[PDB]
Formats: structure tokens, C-alpha cells, sequence
């Protein structure tokens, strides 16, 4: 998972690996994002794109307009809005809960 | 390099400013205070000295 | 800001320096416009006509020697900072000390003051931390950044 | 610039995410207390555009997307 | 908000004006809670006796 964020002319990215088993849907519960990158940039940027690994291979025709057995991949993109949330945290600091 | 910024050939007009960014490093304000070659060092929310 | 007269003076003349006089809108703070257009004012759209009640976006300069003082070139430049978001390396001219613990004592970190003993804190912080605070918002921890 | 051919055209595909992406909004830390910060956040139970770059018949997409300030990936 | 860091980087007399609001803003603070506490009292006496 990532947060990408625009504020104040700072580029901020956010992150978390987690060893979710065999949900096809977002995992039900709770974990936190920490922040991994900060950097101070100005550009501005309407919109984004994503990178896709080809899985070229023998069987493939040999071209690159059409040589290419990709295969399997899933990402989902989430809209960010200006919210207040009430976030627990744990003694040791964690936000089990918000 | 407060100083490389201070003293430059070209400084960009007012329609398109010409902006730098400083950061990690040590700068000393004393020369441009100390110096006090320029006409006016008006100074906000920050006491000069 | 400072007079640079002298560099401004040009026998030829200079006028590669331009001020907007029309915008159909206030510019925003700390943003800069870089589209290049006429101002165009209501009815008779000039397509780049550029006539009557139609202007242009750039304008220039009459920095000259002969000119007088008043209105002569200044150069300004503006020193622009924000302070407490993140650990700031911008910092000034001190050296530093030796860590004291167990004894109350005056101590600040990275531009940071506060009034307290100083001893070694069991509370362990994740690597993008830099504070700890309490339930009364006030300093509670701090990482001393050299050690 | 290359091109793929043989690619399918589908309506996206829909799933509700629900309290996911919570990103510690600043530095402090703080233990046992209650905060409230109006900083940016997947809204929650917010609905997600989900999105396909597998084969299984001629299937490869990964066109631009808008982007707002949450950019939630 | 911090007091220490308002002395620390005003000059004395704006620190001064800037010291002053904040004793206005704090003093106003302490007048609600001794007016509360005095009411809050009060009420408990009356319990006691
Ligand atoms: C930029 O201009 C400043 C101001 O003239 C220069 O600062 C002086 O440098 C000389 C030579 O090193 C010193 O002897 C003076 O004490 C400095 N101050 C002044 C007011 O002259 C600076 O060297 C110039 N160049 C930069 C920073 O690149
Ligand atoms: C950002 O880019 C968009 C492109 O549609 C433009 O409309 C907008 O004026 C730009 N804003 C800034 C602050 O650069
Ligand atoms: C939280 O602190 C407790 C101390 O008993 C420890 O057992 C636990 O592993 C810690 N968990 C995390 C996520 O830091
Ligand atoms: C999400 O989009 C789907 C499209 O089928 C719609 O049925 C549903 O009402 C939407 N929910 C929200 C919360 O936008």
C-alpha cells in the first residue's frame, strides 16, 4: 500500500507491507501506513500512471507491439479528501484503532 | 551558498521569479547583516540580529 | 534589496527585464504565472490581434544610467522559511556538547528548548519519529540528532 | 512510440475498501491518548476502483488515471 | 503557542506586545477555571454539610 500527497510544496509518499493470505478484496482490519519518503518538490500533477513488468518468453511471438504473455497482476486506486479522524494510539505508540 | 544565490548574473523578472531552494546545510546570517551593503533588510516574525 | 546600478547601466540599453500590467485575475501567493497570453478585456477578442483594449502580457523596463535614482533598479531577493515540521538541518553556527543525564539541566536540541532533566528513556521510537509528546501537547521525549 | 495490440474493453470493476490506508499523520508520538487530526484520509468504506493487467483472454490495461490529493494506491 | 519559543525569537519589544496577548489569553484562561472551580466548590460544600 501507498499514500501519494501533494501539501504545502512538499512530495510525500507513505507505506506498508502486509502479508495478507487469500482475500481477493482489501483485507478486513486495521493497520497503519508510515511514512517512508519525504521530498520537497514543487511540481504540480494532475495525474498519474502505473508500470507493468512483460513477461517475454520463448512462446511469445519476438516483437515488442505484440511479444508479450504478462499475465496476472491487481492494483486499486482510493481518492483522498479532507477528513478528521480520531486516532487511537497504543502505549507503545502503534495506532491500533482509529 | 547563500552566497552564490546573492550574486548572480542574471535575476529572473517578476513575471516568471526565479526560486531556489536551501536545505542541509549551514548557513551563516551574519554576513548579510553584517555586511550591510544592501539599502533595505526588512525582516518579518524574525528579529535580525 | 540593494541598487545594482551599475550592472544595469548598458550604452545599448537593457530591457530583457518584464513586469505583467493586465491579468484577468489576482495571481496567487507564492505561485507564478507562466503562461504567455495578451490580456484580453471584454467584447472584440483579439485572437493576437493586439490593438486597442487588447494587450499584450509582456512589458519592459527603462533602467538607463542618464535615469534618475528614484525610480533607478533595485535588486530584491526574499528569504522565505518555515520552522518546527521536521528536523531541520538548516541550521546556524554553533558547535555543540556532551551529552549530561540523571542531573537537572538546560539543554536544547536542533533548535528545540526545553526546561528539563535529561536522562535515557525507555520509550523505544520508530525510525520516522523525532518527538514525543504527552496528553498536555508539551515535550516529553527527544532524540538528541548527533548521538 | 511502441504500441500492444488485441486489448479488451471493459467497465471498471468495483469493491468498497473499508478502513484501510491510515497513515500516521505527522512525527510526534504519543502514548495511550485519544488525537484528532484533520489531515487528509481515504474516507472510509470509500469506494475503489479496482483494476486489471492480467491476460486471463487478450487482457493488459494500465491506462492514466485522474489524480487528486488522494493518490491511495 | 509556547511561550519560551515566542521570547526566543521576538526582539524585546515586540516580545513585549506579543507577551502581552498571551497574558491576556492566559490570564482570561485562569479567570474561567478559578470562576469554575469557585462555583464547583461551592456546590460540594453545600454536599458536605
Ligand atoms: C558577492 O558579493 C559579496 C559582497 O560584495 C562578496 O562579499 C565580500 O567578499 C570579499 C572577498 O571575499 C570580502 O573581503 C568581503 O568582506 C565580503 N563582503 C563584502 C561586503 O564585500 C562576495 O565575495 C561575493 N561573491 C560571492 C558570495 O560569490
Ligand atoms: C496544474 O496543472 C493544471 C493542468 O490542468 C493547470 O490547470 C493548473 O493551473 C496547474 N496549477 C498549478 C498551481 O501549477
Ligand atoms: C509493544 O510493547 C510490548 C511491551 O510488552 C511488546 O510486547 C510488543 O511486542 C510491542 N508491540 C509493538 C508492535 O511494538
Ligand atoms: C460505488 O459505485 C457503485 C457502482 O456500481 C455504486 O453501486 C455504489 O452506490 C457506489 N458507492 C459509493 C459509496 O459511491
Amino acid at each position: 500500500e501507498f499514500v501519494f500527497k501533494n501539501i504545502d510544496g512538499y512530495f510525500k509518499i507513505y507505506s506498508k507491507h502486509t502479508p495478507i493470505n487469500l482475500v481477493r478484496d482489501l483485507p478486513q482490519g486495521f493497520s497503519a501506513l508510515e511514512p517512508l519518503v519525504d521530498l520537497p518538490i514543487g511540481i504540480n500533477i494532475t495525474r498519474f500512471q502505473t508500470l507493468l513488468a512483460l513477461h517475454r518468453s520463448y512462446l511469445t511471438p519476438g516483437d515488442s507491439s505484440s511479444g508479450w504473455t504478462a499475465g496476472a497482476a491487481a492494483y486499486y486506486v482510493g481518492y483522498l479528501q479532507p477528513r478528521t479522524f480520531l486516532l487511537k494510539y497504543n502505549e507503545n505508540g502503534t495506532i491500533t484503532d482509529a | 551558498p547563500f552566497g552564490e544565490v546573492f550574486n548572480a548574473t542574471r535575476f529572473a523578472s517578476v513575471y516568471a521569479w526565479n526560486r531556489k531552494r536551501i536545505s542541509n546545510c549551514v548557513a551563516d546570517y551574519s554576513v548579510l547583516y553584517n555586511s550591510a551593503s544592501f539599502s533595505t533588510f526588512k525582516c518579518y516574525g524574525v528579529s535580525p540580529t | 534589496a540593494w541598487n545594482s546600478n551599475n550592472l544595469d547601466s548598458k550604452v545599448g540599453g537593457n530591457y530583457n527585464y518584464l513586469y505583467r500590467l493586465f491579468r484577468k485575475s489576482n495571481l496567487k501567493p507564492f505561485e507564478r504565472d507562466i503562461s504567455t497570453e495578451i490580456y484580453q478585456a471584454g467584447s472584440t477578442p483579439c485572437n493576437g490581434v493586439e490593438g486597442f483594449n487588447c494587450y499584450f502580457p509582456l512589458q519592459s523596463y527603462g533602467f538607463q544610467p542618464t535615469n534618475g535614482v528614484g525610480y533607478q533598479p533595485y535588486r530584491v531577493v526574499v528569504l522565505s522559511f518555515e520552522l518546527l515540521h521536521a528536523p531541520a538541518t538548516v541550521c546556524g553556527p554553533k558547535k555543540s556538547t556532551n551529552l549530561v543525564k540523571n542531573k537537572c539541566v538546560n539543554f536544547n536540541f536542533n533548535g528545540l528548548t526545553g526546561t528539563g532533566v535529561l536522562t535515557e528513556s525507555n520509550k523505544k521510537f520508530l525510525p520516522f519519529q523525532q518527538f514525543g509528546r504527552d496528553i498536555a501537547d508539551t515535550t516529553d521525549a527527544v532524540r538528541d540528532p548527533q548521538t | 512510440c511502441v504500441n500492444l495490440t488485441t486489448r479488451t474493453q471493459l467497465p471498471p470493476a468495483y469493491t468498497n475498501s473499508f478502513t484501510r490506508g491510515v497513515y500516521y499523520p505527522d512525527k510526534v508520538f504519543r502514548s495511550s491518548v485519544l488525537h484528532s487530526t484533520q489531515d487528509l484520509f481515504l474516507p472510509f468504506f470509500s469506494n475503489v476502483t479496482w483494476f486489471h493487467a492480467i491476460h486471463v483472454t487478450k487482457r493488459f490495461d494500465n491506462p492514466v488515471l485522474p489524480f487528486n490529493d488522494g493518490v491511495y494506491f | 503557542s509556547v511561550l519560551n519559543d515566542i521570547l526566543s525569537r521576538l526582539d524585546p519589544p515586540e516580545a513585549e506586545v506579543q507577551i502581552d496577548r498571551l497574558i491576556t489569553g492566559r490570564l482570561q484562561s485562569l479567570q474561567t477555571y478559578v470562576t469554575q472551580q469557585l462555583i464547583r466548590a461551592a456546590e460540594i460544600r453545600a454536599s458536605a454539610n
